[PDB]
């Protein structure tokens, strides 16, 4: 394993307000194409919080949280940061940030589209 | 005839194939279930497992039929009288004997090979493609699959040069490299076409499966094949038949007039070219531009090719085992 997931800013936040969560990957992502963030609260099973391109950029989203949250990278230190806005009870979850490598199927939503993931961190919503 | 010494190699050379085979699906499936994979982990075992049960149904009736005791007769144990054989064979009617213990293999390992490594390779095909980059295991694998599929259907062509004297052209080391690569082409085309449907519906392609399984074991039924001295047992070769069918050819019970083979492969060709007109005249989003024409090049190239050998296959060619699959 030369690549790694590292993440931080998790915690509990006021329903109505705002956090933010980083991400970064350690080693190389050259070829790595799809990066994104999935929230696991018990009861239900992974989704497609966001997600976006290396290369291009295109911010895919997810019909739930659509037009309320804001991902992106920079490539300086290899880093993608994702912001919540607004925060509802619901969105009360450990957040996974994992990447995959580019392949035949171009959906950066799956659960099982991406290849490795990461430790997570914990986000509380009153 | 008198089982060489290269044949002898074959023999040894299988036996290693065999056990990596059987335990690189453990090692697979065990990592499934470590990496949270248990959907493609139960399946990798399946396929080995159920695989084994049909080709031991065979191996069970076949000794029970010349002759704890269920287990006693299994593949395994085929194996360990066959190296004997082949041994006494070197220090030295016990060749007839011995070539015949080796072609009760073939037909075994054939449908071990093709009821095992054709579900299996679309899974792992299924596995590599969608996660783009796969791990080490899986590569394993998919690696003897192929060698195990080129290694069966070398040896299951050596069988019916020794077995029965109707092939006699077949004699030579060409014929045996264009069939070889003849299959591996015909089938990636196919396992390559299969996968791009498994992505867009999983139900609806199984379907068709059902309907190329029955297709293939009513043909089989029309065929009036007979493998098997058993009645009950007889339709489990004939299902089993159908099932292979679905992937490549076999000309059931060799009888048949090139006709058949045409028409499968008419419906091949038609099919698999009629499959990349609907996902290139309509293109899909769920679909990488950036890896799709590689494939697309892949399928139809293969596919190309996969019909030129066969070509050469007829244009140059063309006691148990006159009722196992025969020609092409
Ligand atoms: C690595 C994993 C295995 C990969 C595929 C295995 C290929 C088989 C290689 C050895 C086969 C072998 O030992 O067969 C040997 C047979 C022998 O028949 P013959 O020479 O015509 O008869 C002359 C004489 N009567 C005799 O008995 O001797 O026939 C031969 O002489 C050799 C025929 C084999 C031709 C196919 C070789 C292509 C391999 C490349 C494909 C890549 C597959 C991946
Ligand atoms: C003698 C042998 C008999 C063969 C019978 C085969 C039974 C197949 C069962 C389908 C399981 C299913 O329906 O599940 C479909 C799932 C995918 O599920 P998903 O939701 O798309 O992805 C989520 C992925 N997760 C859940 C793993 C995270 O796996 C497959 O892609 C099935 C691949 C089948 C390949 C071999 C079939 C041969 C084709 C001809
Ligand atoms: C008995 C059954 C046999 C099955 C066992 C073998 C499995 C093979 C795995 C196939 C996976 C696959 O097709 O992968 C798709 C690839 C990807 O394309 P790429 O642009 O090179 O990606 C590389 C881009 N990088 C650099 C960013 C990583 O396409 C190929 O080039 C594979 C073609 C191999 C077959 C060659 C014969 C025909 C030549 C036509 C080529 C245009």
């Amino acid at each position: 394993s030369q690549v790694q997931l590292v993440e931080s800013g998790g915690g509990s936040v006021q329903a109505g307000g705002s956090l933010r969560l980083s991400c970064a990957a350690s080693g190389n992502i050259a070829d790595i194409y799809y990066l994104g963030w999935f929230r696991q609260a018990p009861g239900k099973e992974r989704e497609g919080v966001a997600a976006l391109i290396t290369y291009n950029g295109r911010t895919y989203y997810a019909d739930s949280v659509k037009g309320r949250f804001t991902v992106s990278l920079d490539n300086a230190k290899n880093t993608v940061y994702l912001q919540m806005n607004s925060l509802k009870p619901e969105d009360t979850a450990l957040y996974y940030c994992a990447a995959a490598y580019n392949g035949l199927i171009a959906a950066p939503l799956k659960v099982t589209r991406y290849w490795y993931w990461g430790q997570g961190t914990q986000v509380t919503v009153s | 005839m008198k089982y060489t010494i290269c044949n002898f190699m074959m023999s040894v050379l299988g036996i290693i194939i065999y056990v990596t085979d059987l335990v690189a699906d453990i090692v697979l499936t065990v990592r499934y279930f470590y990496d949270g994979q248990y959907v493609f982990g139960v399946l990798t075992l399946s396929f080995v497992l159920c695989g084994t049960l049909i080709v031991h149904c065979f191996s069970y009736s076949w000794l029970k039929d010349d002759l704890l005791h269920c287990l006693q007769g299994g593949v395994f144990t085929r194996y360990w009288f066959v190296l004997r054989t082949g041994y006494h064979v070197v220090f030295k009617d016990p060749h007839k004997e011995a070539i015949d213990m080796a072609t009760d293999l073939s037909m075994l390992r054939l449908f071990e090979t093709y009821l095992e490594g054709c579900p299996q390779l679309i899974l792992q095909l299924y596995a590599f493609l969608e996660r783009g980059q796969a791990n080490f295991s899986q590569y394993m694998v998919i690696m003897v699959s192929c060698c195990a599929i080129s290694w069966s259907t070398v040896d299951y062509q050596i069988a019916l040069r020794k077995s029965l004297p109707d092939k006699n052209l077949l004699r030579g080391f060409w014929p045996k490299l264009t069939y070889l690569f003849y299959k591996l082409f015909t089938l990636l085309s196919w396992m390559l076409s299969v996968v791009l449907l498994l992505f867009v519906d999983v139900r609806t392609v199984l379907l068709l499966l059902l309907f190329l399984w029955t297709v293939g074991f009513i043909w089989a039924f029309i065929n009036h094949t007979q493998f098997c001295n058993s009645l009950s047992m007889e339709f489990l070769y004939r299902l089993v038949v159908g099932f292979i069918l679905v992937f490549t050819f076999f000309n059931i019970k060799g009888q048949n007039t090139k006709c058949p083979m045409s028409c499968y492969y008419t419906v091949r060709v038609l099919g698999t070219l009629g499959i990349l007109t609907v996902f290139w005249i309509y293109p899909l989003s769920i679909f990488n531009s950036d890896y799709f024409i590689p494939i697309s090049a892949t399928i139809v190239l293969s596919l190309l090719f996969g019909i030129i050998f066969l070509g050469v296959y007829y244009g140059t060619y063309h006691c148990r085992i006159r009722y196992f699959l025969m020609d092409a």
